[PDB]
DNA sequence: CTGGAGACTAGGGAGTAATCCCCTTGGCGGTTAAAACGCGGGGGACAGCGCGTACGTGCGTTTAAGCGGTGCTAGAGCTGTC
């Protein structure tokens, strides 16, 4: 019918790969919001800090600072990362396409 | 206090058997206007680790002289030290020297064979 | 009381939608699978090299907390300054 | 006092001279090229602007009118990466040590 | 003709100032650079590459030329320049 | 003998003094631009910031060897933009993607 | 070569020196007729893990005698204390 | 007995099998006293685990061959055991299952 | 081998530098108390791999004409003086 799946049939025009893709495009462009959740991201960075120090404490606005950079660093990787998919003839991001990016900007070497 | 030696008898360099211009290291940081005050060990501090990065890369700049088979260090001997190795490399990234060169680069299309480096055994 | 846990990688915390939807904020159609964990093993590059920075400012201070302060001034070398939480 | 000499005494902060004899005190009988020498003269000036550029703005951030070895030494694992950190160091708290045991 | 001929150039006026770097001399850098095929529009491509980096390179050292009360710009003046500008440049002022 | 008959010319095939063009310039340590050209062209753009400017001589050679090492530095980082689009040649759309990624292009 | 001219990275490779072929021996003589790929990476693993327990204990005898050089006596007594006495070195 | 890798033949079904060789060395190796691993690699890895242990240590012939004797004889008994764990289930493979079980039943990680 | 500037010393009264007196200043470590974001929950569309398929891209080869580099020949901007 409208979308129905279950046993399978030979499905018409529907969300093709490209297609909720660009509504999660538009919501996640028409509105500001934070993509990562917060509770393990705060063992995160509590765990890989406990070697240099401690007993680590945090604060409030230390973590969600944190979080954002790192989310908004992942972000400008990610246009980066997209354009060379298309210098090389693809829509995918992939493994090789990383490799490039932090190459060239000198982060990976 | 003392009665003799009311002349130079030694220098703050010697203090700590250092060869770089402490005295000098004090008046830049005034000169620079860092803070209205800096306290003694600071310049000593700056000027063994000064000292330290002067003698680690004049010592691979000398090994890479002897690659070379040149007594004296031309300036392409500075270039490879800096980015044979991954610690000089991160504070240099973005560091050109002046008649250095660059390292012989190679990657995989730049080889008679269709993207294959099977050759090996001589210098790479 | 203080019971602790030696480290275990909790880094994969960040699911798959997680990283779709970072894929999709940047305006990517289809993500591979491999770089589900790159985009975690980036993460934890670029984070370590922030801690070891942040940590080195609080070291030198003598204070256990992490100030959004001490944040900023570790970003604010790396050029990852992030306007917000200080002052 | 001057009046008959050229009074061309201007001074540049270099130091090719001690760079050169650290040269001598690594290697016993080697030779630096005066083209390399510019290069280092200005590495090591930068070297020092940048270190002290830590330094300074550590002192700032901490509310503090003095720098010391601890700023430094900051400054130093905060630049330096991986064993030249710890090599720095390890010179760093050699040359206070002999310092403070001079007369 | 092999000689003799019309197109001798024969001018250094208004131009050869954005053409001085020929198909050889781009050859040359990208060979430095170690790549091994050089497309055919690369060359006057490069040429609007290398304007960005000349123009802001001097918009910095005729400011500082300007401050410094000096109708001569010295090798200082670039190096303060290119430090700002992610090349930096160690074996001048020296 | 004669000016024209001679057999066909030891020609090599195309892409083959690369290599040898390779080992060359790597090892060289002087810059491969001429410093004549690039002396008037400095002039020039000055001109238009400010009427009047004079050079010491050190800050052409500067501005040469910061300009060869920009430009190097990028086709290094062009050519690997090249392979991973399954191409030898570096197409004009590399470099502007090259310094895209980078902090260029801005 | 003098100075500290140290390079370390974040990983270690004299671990690796020891291959499959020295692994083969070893898996021979305890009469093993084939062995697994990832047993030489585990074997390596546990060679890591048995030499520290032993130097261990070692180090504290060296240091105790104000030594610098290790001698047969000193891992003799790391080995004893831990149940695998070896016969042949000093007595 | 020939072996010939051209393309001519379908090979043999015994051609040193799998095990065979083994069986081959097994009664070489038990027939004669030796040291199996290699010994300068072992030597590196041995003053490289001191040198962080302690800043400065040095080192002497005798004792160095002890510890390469012990741990080849540990990985040797280590090796008999392991086995055993291996014919516990029908394969005469040693895998990572029978190190886990031998180690811990021995005083090692448990 | 013939000049010149810098790096070493000899001296003289103030500045910054270690030392040490007292009241107010910030993080820690324990308690607290109602809102909040996390665990597993069970299937659905929706999209990564891994075959096509069906084709315009970059490589493989040979002429060509200026195009590189070098000798002169006169000047033209860049070193130093007061």
């Amino acid at each position: 019918k409208s979308a129905p799946a279950t046993g399978g049939v030979k499905k018409p025009h529907r969300y093709r790969p490209g297609t909720v893709a660009l509504r999660e495009i538009r919501r996640y462009q028409k509105s500001t919001e934070l993509l990562i959740r917060k509770l393990p991201f705060q063992r995160l960075v509590r765990e890989i800090a406990q070697d240099f120090k401690t007993d680590l404490r945090f604060q409030s606005s230390a973590v969600m600072a944190l979080q954002e950079a790192s989310e908004a660093y992942l972000v400008a990787l990610f246009e980066d990362t997209n354009l060379c998919a298309i210098h090389a003839k693809r829509v995918t991001i992939m493994p090789k396409d990383i490799q490039l990016a932090r190459r060239i900007r000198g982060e990976r070497a | 206090q003392g009665g003799k030696t009311r002349a130079k008898a030694k220098t703050r360099s010697s203090r700590a058997g250092l060869q770089f211009p402490v005295g000098r290291v004090h008046r830049l940081l005034r000169k620079g206007n860092y803070a209205e005050r800096v306290g003694a060990g600071a310049p000593v501090y700056l000027a063994a680790v000064l000292e330290y990065l002067t003698a680690e890369i004049l010592e691979l700049a000398g090994n890479a002289a002897r690659d070379n088979k040149k007594t004296r260090i031309i300036p392409r001997h500075l270039q490879l030290a800096v980015r044979n190795d991954e610690e000089l490399n991160k504070l240099l990234g973005r560091v050109t020297i002046a008649q250095g060169g660059v390292l012989p680069n190679i990657q995989s299309v730049l080889l008679p064979k269709k993207t294959e480096s099977s050759k090996s055994a001589k210098s790479k | 009381k203080r019971h602790r846990k030696v480290l275990r990688d909790n880094i994969q915390g960040i699911t798959k939608p997680a990283i779709r939807r970072l894929a999709r904020r940047g305006g990517v159609k289809r993500i591979s699978g491999l770089i589900y964990e790159e985009t975690r093993g980036v993460l934890k590059v670029f984070l370590e090299n922030v801690i070891r920075d942040a940590v080195t400012y609080t070291e030198h201070a003598k204070r256990k907390t992490v100030t959004a302060m001490d944040v900023v001034y570790a970003l604010k070398r790396q050029g990852r300054t992030l306007y917000g939480f200080g002052g | 006092k001057k009046d008959g000499k050229k009074r061309r005494k201007s001074r540049k902060e270099s130091y090719a001279i001690y760079v050169y004899k650290v040269l001598k005190q690594v290697h016993p009988d080697t030779g630096i090229s005066s083209k390399a020498m510019s290069i280092m003269n200005s590495f090591v000036n930068d070297v020092f602007e940048r270190i002290a550029g830590e330094a300074s703005r550590l002192a700032h951030y901490n509310k503090r009118s003095t720098i010391t070895s601890r700023e430094i030494q900051t400054a130093v694992r905060l630049l330096l990466p991986g064993e030249l950190a710890k090599h720095a160091v390890s010179e760093g708290t050699k040359a206070v040590t002999k310092y403070t045991s001079a007369k």
